[PDB]
Formats: structure tokens, C-alpha cells, sequence
């Protein structure tokens, strides 16, 4: 059977800018090469098929070129929206072969997070657990710092965090940070702090609330 | 015009056998326009090929699979079907229904050209749990309202607002296992502050569990 | 593509000391920074000044836009022989704040700028720590004098220390920079009587 060997498996690059991907079969599949797109949770795209025809819709920015081993596809000028994994296909034999995948990230500029603190709903406190969200929303770049504080005591182990793909506009990132206590240390302690640090911030940022 | 929809259980216990369906509309499933193929996807991993189906009903299988997938038409009901037996946490996936036009200058030219959705699929012993929504309410111009999905299973469950109305500036973020076996996420959402005086609901679903919730949020 | 920046420092063109004045709004993909560059012409730094080189050197050089602070009661013109343009003259992206006239009483104000545009702005200000007391009442009339900065993630307080450090570019004084990263439909607010340097225009970061 034919594999087929994609490279890189990650890359970044500012809007604007080219960008291409390669592909390489085993051996020849003359031109039955397919290029995908996969926006994440979604199903794959066909944005090229026969090495370089596009689909009807897919912008002009999106072009493929090769034939026999070799493969192309290359973005002429990155859009926000082009954030994906990208895959290529050889058709020529059965069975097909998918590529191992590109993921397309977006370079922006730094952009620091804008915090905020949730307490617990009434309701989640008579069932007899609490969880306490931090949010920061819309920064970049994606490594971040977060730390709780009650009653300004340093929490470790008690929380998990959650982080969502780069948006398709802007580029940035937004994160969770979720502590979660029994209902019996929620009720304990009086103020509950989210600590932020991260490149955007010349100094962390605290947020907080009064139980 | 053809579009397709998988359906199908999202949970199946060890050793069991996985089946799902694949609708096809706005075509014939056997006029030889297509044909017809299965996909998955383990989390964070590419595309896998389980097989095709063609106009005549013949197959073509991954070789690492044959011994447990079968993939079938039924063009009384414009559907084709995908069978897994044996199934291992392995076999924990997306799974996406394709189609590919046929083509007379290669048989395979036009690649997949027509997707499904994709469905997810788990394989665990554990059971179908339903959903808990939580408010999310509390700086100057703008603040945050958000929705916390607590204790569900198994994956996944989709989140929008105001029935799909408010959309920009809304973040669900991607579920968490929690240490219980259970997953939790929440959905948020950045609005003007001086509209805290209009109405923001967040509309859960749980399919897996048959359940629907809709709650609203406010300090 | 390359900008050489000679003289100037690369915090320079934030804040533009006369040795800064053609880099004010540069655009270049890679910056050669030299041995030979200073950020000021009056003595100080920034205060946290590698991160802040850090995020320029990312990006693709700067665009300024005005921020639209107006002033009653005061003089906007305070200027240095420190930072000569053949003549006493000061920052270019700043305002140095002063009583109307020495010893005069200077009032309690507020400032806020909303950044509307759908990039974060790089608000800079500076703290000035004036030689002396006596020199600190000249330029900005007597009693304590007090700087808050807000914005929706900061709220911090400065309060000057004045005191004669050795004589830097001829001057015993410090005038020490501040940063922060104001997101999209964000306002900045400053509030202070004295001792304070303004901001006259923003920094937005070019794509690289
Ligand atoms: C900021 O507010 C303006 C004015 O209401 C609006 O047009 C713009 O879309 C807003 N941008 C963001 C990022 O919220």
C-alpha cells in the first residue's frame, strides 16, 4: 500500500504571510493528491482535489502543484481564519492514504488577558460542592500562569484549567481555571483570588470576591 | 446537493459491537454518483480510513480492521452502515461519514468530497450520566456571564445562547475529565455591562442522555 | 527587512528622546539594536524594561496615535536641557506637567483614554522623582503629591521619592516609565496632582 508522509506537523506564521505544506507518497500516485482543512471539533473540508484543482468556493489564496510523488499546497497570504489541521490524501489507490496532518497557528502580537472571577451558584452549594472560575479571555500568547488564593493562602492540586483553540478572528486564546472545594471549605473562608500572570502583564493581575 | 448525517449511540461497553448510520439526501445512494466511506478520529490523532462502500455494494476495508468492520448499504432507506465489533477504548473516536463523486478520468479524482458532521463515539463501561447547569454571573465597560456543565457523561455536549441569537464573544471551552469519571465544562460569554436588562440563556443539550436545559444568568 | 536603530534605544521610540525622533513610528521585521543606544535623555529607565523590549522585538515596529488629553489650569510644556533640540525641549510621546507657574498650587485632575481600535494600546507614563523637596513644590506646588493608574486588570498607586542620585545627562532627579497593555474598548484612567508625566500618544504593535 501507499503511505504518505506529511511535514512539518506544526507551524506558525503571521497574517500575511506564505505558507506551505508538503506531502510525499511512497511512490507515484500521478496526481490523485487531496488536500483537506479541519477546523477544530469540526469534519474535514476539500479545499483541492487532482493535485490542484479547488473546489468551487475555496478562495484563490489556496493552491496545490505536484504530480507523481511530490505535493504542494501552499496558502499565498495566511488568514486569521486559516487556523486548522490540514491533510492530504492520495486516491489513486485503494487503500487510500491520509497524511499525518498540519496544524496552521496564527503569529499575532502579545495581548494580555482580560480577568475575571465567578463564585459558586446557590444551587451548586446546596448540592454540596463549589467550583470557583477564573476566566481570561482573549490573550495571547497561549502560555499563562494561574493561581488561587483564600483568605490570601495559596491553593495547590484542588483546581484544573481548560484552554480554547485560537479564535478564527483575533487569534488569541481564551482559558478557565476552575478550583473546586467540598461545600465545607467553600464555607470556611471569606475572599477567593484568581493571580494571572502572563507576558501581556508587566506585573500579575488579581481578581476576587467576597463569599 | 447530497448531504449526509450520522446517527448511532455515542456510548458502547467493552467487547460490544459499534454501529452507526450514515443518511444520505439529495441523492441516490446507489446510482454510482458516489461512493461511500467511513472515517475516524482518535482524540488528537489524524484521519484513519476504516473503508468504502460502492454503488454496487462491493467493499474495501482497512486491512488492520477487516477482521471486526463491516460496512453495508441499504438503499430502501438511503442509508449505509459501519459495524465494529470487539471494541476496545481504542476505538474511542469521532467517526465521520464521507462520500467521494465518481469520476471517469480516475474513479477516485474528486477525493471526499461530501462530509457528515461527525459523531462521537466512547467505549467505557461506565454509565450515561445527565448534565448539572450552573450560572456563571459576577471592571467598567464589559463583563462575563458563562454556564458551568457539571458531571455529565458521556461526551458531548454542545452549548449555545439565546437559541443561537448572541454569538460573537462566546468561548465553550473544551470538557474536562474531572478526577470522578466525570466531564464538566463551561460556556462563557462577554457582553456590555450596560445591559445588565437584557436576557442571556444558555441552551445545554445532552444528547446521549436525552437531556435539555436552558438557564439564565445574572448576579 | 531591518531597522538600524544607531542611538536610539529601542524603549526610546516608545517614549522618544530626541535621539529617537525619525524611529517614532519604525516598521521593520528585524531590529538591530547597539552596544551605543539609551532610552532617555532625562536620567531614568523603565522599570520593568527587558519584558517590555522583549514584546517590541516580536513585533514589527510601532504606530502612534494620538490619545486626546487636554489640560486646564496647568502648563504642558515642561522641558529639560537634557533632552536638547537645539534647545531645551522634552520626550516626544510625553508630556511633562507643570503648576501654572513655579510654587503654584497644581490641581487635582483625572484623565481616561478608551482604546478603540481592535488592537491593545501600549500606554506608557513616567513618575517623576524631582532632587529635591524644595525642587518637587518649585515645579508642582507643596504637599505630597500622588499618581493612581486604573484600567479593568490594574489598579496601582506611585508616589514620588525625591532625593539627589549622582548627575546623569547633568540631572540629580529620575524620571522613571511605566507599562501596560490596554485591550480593545479598555480605558485607562489617571488621576494625580503633580509629579506626573504624561502620555501624549499611544503605541499599537505592527504584525511582523
Ligand atoms: C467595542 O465597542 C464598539 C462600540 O460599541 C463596537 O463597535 C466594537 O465591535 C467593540 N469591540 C469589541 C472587541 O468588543
Amino acid at each position: 500500500d501507499i503511505q504518505m508522509t506529511q511535514s512539518p506537523s506544526s507551524l506558525s506564521a503571521s497574517v500575511g504571510d506564505r505558507v506551505t505544506i508538503t506531502c510525499r507518497a511512497s511512490q507515484s500516485i500521478s496526481s490523485y493528491l487531496n488536500w483537506y482543512q479541519q477546523k477544530p471539533g469540526k469534519a474535514p473540508k476539500l479545499l483541492i482535489y487532482a493535485a490542484s484543482s479547488l473546489q468551487s468556493g475555496v478562495p484563490s489564496r489556496f493552491s496545490g502543484s505536484g504530480s507523481g510523488t511530490d505535493f504542494t499546497l501552499t496558502i499565498s497570504s495566511l488568514q486569521p481564519e486559516d487556523f486548522a489541521t490540514y491533510y492530504c490524501q492520495q486516491s489513486y489507490s485503494t487503500p487510500p492514504a491520509f497524511g499525518q496532518g498540519t496544524k496552521v497557528e496564527i503569529k499575532r502580537t502579545v495581548a494580555a488577558p482580560s480577568v475575571f472571577i465567578f463564585p459558586p451558584s446557590d444551587e451548586q452549594l446546596k448540592s454540596g460542592t463549589a467550583s470557583v472560575v477564573c476566566l481570561l479571555n482573549n490573550f495571547y500568547p497561549r502560555e499563562a500562569k494561574v493561581q488561587w488564593k483564600v483568605d490570601n493562602a495559596l491553593q495547590s492540586g484542588n483546581s484544573q484549567e481548560s484552554v480554547t483553540e485560537q479564535d478564527s478572528k483575533d487569534s488569541t486564546y481564551s482559558l478557565s481555571s476552575t478550583l473546586t472545594l467540598s461545600k465545607a471549605d467553600y464555607e470556611k473562608h471569606k475572599v477567593y483570588a484568581c493571580e494571572v500572570t502572563h507576558q501581556g502583564l508587566s506585573s500579575p493581575v488579581t481578581k476576587s470576591f467576597n463569599r | 446537493q447530497v448531504q449526509l448525517q450520522e446517527s448511532g449511540p455515542g456510548l458502547v461497553k467493552p467487547s460490544e459491537t459499534l454501529s452507526l448510520t450514515c443518511t444520505v439526501s439529495g441523492g441516490s445512494i446507489s446510482s454510482g454518483g458516489y461512493y461511500w466511506s467511513w472515517i475516524r478520529q482518535h482524540p488528537g490523532k489524524g484521519l484513519e480510513w476504516i473503508g468504502y462502500i460502492y454503488y454496487s455494494g462491493s467493499t474495501d476495508y482497512n486491512p488492520s480492521l477487516k477482521s471486526r468492520v463491516t460496512i453495508s448499504v441499504d438503499t430502501s432507506k438511503n442509508q449505509f452502515s459501519l459495524k465494529l465489533s470487539s471494541v476496545t477504548a481504542a476505538d474511542t473516536a469521532v467517526y465521520y461519514c464521507a462520500g467521494g463523486s465518481t469520476g471517469d478520468r480516475h474513479y477516485y479524482y474528486y477525493g471526499m468530497d461530501v462530509w457528515g458532521q461527525g459523531t462521537t463515539v466512547t467505549v467505557s463501561s461506565a454509565s450515561t450520566k445527565g448534565p448539572s447547569v450552573f450560572p456563571l454571573a459576577p471592571s467598567g465597560g464589559t463583563a462575563a456571564l458563562g454556564c458551568l456543565v457539571k458531571d455529565y457523561f458521556p461526551e458531548p455536549v454542545t452549548v449555545s445562547w439565546n437559541s443561537g441569537a448572541l454569538t460573537s464573544g462566546v468561548h465553550t471551552f473544551p470538557a474536562v475529565l474531572q478526577s470522578s469519571g466525570l466531564y464538566s465544562l463551561s460556556s462563557v460569554v462577554t457582553v456590555p455591562s450596560s445591559s445588565l436588562t437584557q436576557t442571556y440563556i444558555c441552551n445545554v443539550n445532552h444528547k446521549p442522555s436525552n437531556t435539555k436545559v436552558d438557564k439564565r444568568v445574572e448576579p | 527587512r531591518t531597522v538600524d536603530l544607531g542611538q536610539c534605544g529601542l524603549l526610546g521610540t516608545i517614549t522618544g528622546p530626541p535621539q529617537c525622533d525619525q524611529f517614532l513610528e519604525f516598521s521593520a521585521d528585524l531590529i538591530i539594536e547597539r552596544r551605543e543606544g539609551s532610552d532617555v535623555c532625562y536620567p531614568g529607565k523603565f522599570v520593568n524594561e527587558e519584558a517590555l523590549r522583549q514584546i517590541l522585538r516580536e513585533s514589527g515596529g510601532i504606530d502612534k496615535e494620538a490619545m486626546g488629553f487636554t489640560y486646564s489650569g496647568i502648563r504642558t510644556n515642561g522641558a529639560t536641557s537634557a533632552c536638547r533640540r537645539s534647545g531645551s525641549s522634552f520626550y516626544a510621546e510625553m508630556k511633562w506637567l507643570l503648576s501654572n507657574t513655579d510654587n503654584a498650587a497644581f490641581p487635582q485632575m483625572t484623565k481616561s483614554y478608551k482604546n478603540t481600535r481592535k488592537s491593545p494600546a501600549l500606554i506608557v507614563w513616567g513618575i517623576h522623582h524631582s532632587v529635591s523637596t524644595a525642587e518637587q513644590t518649585k515645579l508642582y506646588g507643596s504637599g505630597n503629591k500622588l499618581v493612581t493608574v486604573g484600567s479593568s486588570n490594574y489598579q496601582q498607586s506611585f508616589v514620588p521619592s525625591p532625593g539627589a542620585r549622582p548627575q546623569v545627562n547633568g540631572l540629580s532627579g529620575r524620571i522613571d516609565f511605566h507599562w501596560l497593555m490596554l485591550n480593545p474598548n479598555d480605558t485607562v484612567t489617571f488621576s494625580f496632582n503633580g509629579a506626573f508625566i504624561a502620555p501624549d500618544r499611544a503605541s499599537f504593535l505592527r504584525g511582523k
